[PDB]
């Protein structure tokens, strides 16, 4: 005959943002040098 | 001795210059102007390497014996050797 009223509640939760990324690239530039440290005719005496 | 023989060759009516290429395309003696001295020495060094390889490729038991190049302007002859070759240029006219 005794009806008791009760109130229930569950705990809340917490989320968080995040990200993923594959490997990254970057540019590059090269110029080949053309040095010619060469004389005309060295008179050798080997 | 050899200096006189080179002059002797130079005196020949055909010969227009002599270059003694020693250090892998860098000459040590020349009877020509500086631009030509280096021009011929360098270019012919590259070529003779090709010519000697060509002989080894066409037959694996032979080396170069001689090469001749002819052109409208002039003609160039080279012979191979153990250490280094020699360039002679003539006027075919």
């Amino acid at each position: 005959i005794r009806w008791e009223t009760k109130s229930c509640q569950t705990a809340s939760i917490a989320t968080a943002s995040a990200s993923a990324q594959a490997r990254n690239h970057v540019d590059a530039q090269v110029q080949t040098e053309a040095p010619v440290p060469v004389s005309v005719q060295p008179p050798s005496q080997y | 001795e050899v200096e006189e023989t080179l002059k002797r060759l130079q005196s020949q009516k055909g010969v227009q210059g002599i270059i003694v290429v020693n250090t892998e395309g860098i000459p040590i003696k020349s009877t020509m102007d500086n631009p030509t001295t280096t021009q011929y020495a360098s270019l012919m060094h590259s070529f003779i390497l090709k010519a000697r390889s060509t002989v080894r490729d066409i037959d694996p038991q032979n080396d170069l014996t001689f090469l001749r190049i002819r052109s409208k302007k002039n003609e160039i002859m080279v012979a191979p050797d153990k250490d280094y070759f020699l360039i002679v240029i003539q006027n075919p006219t």
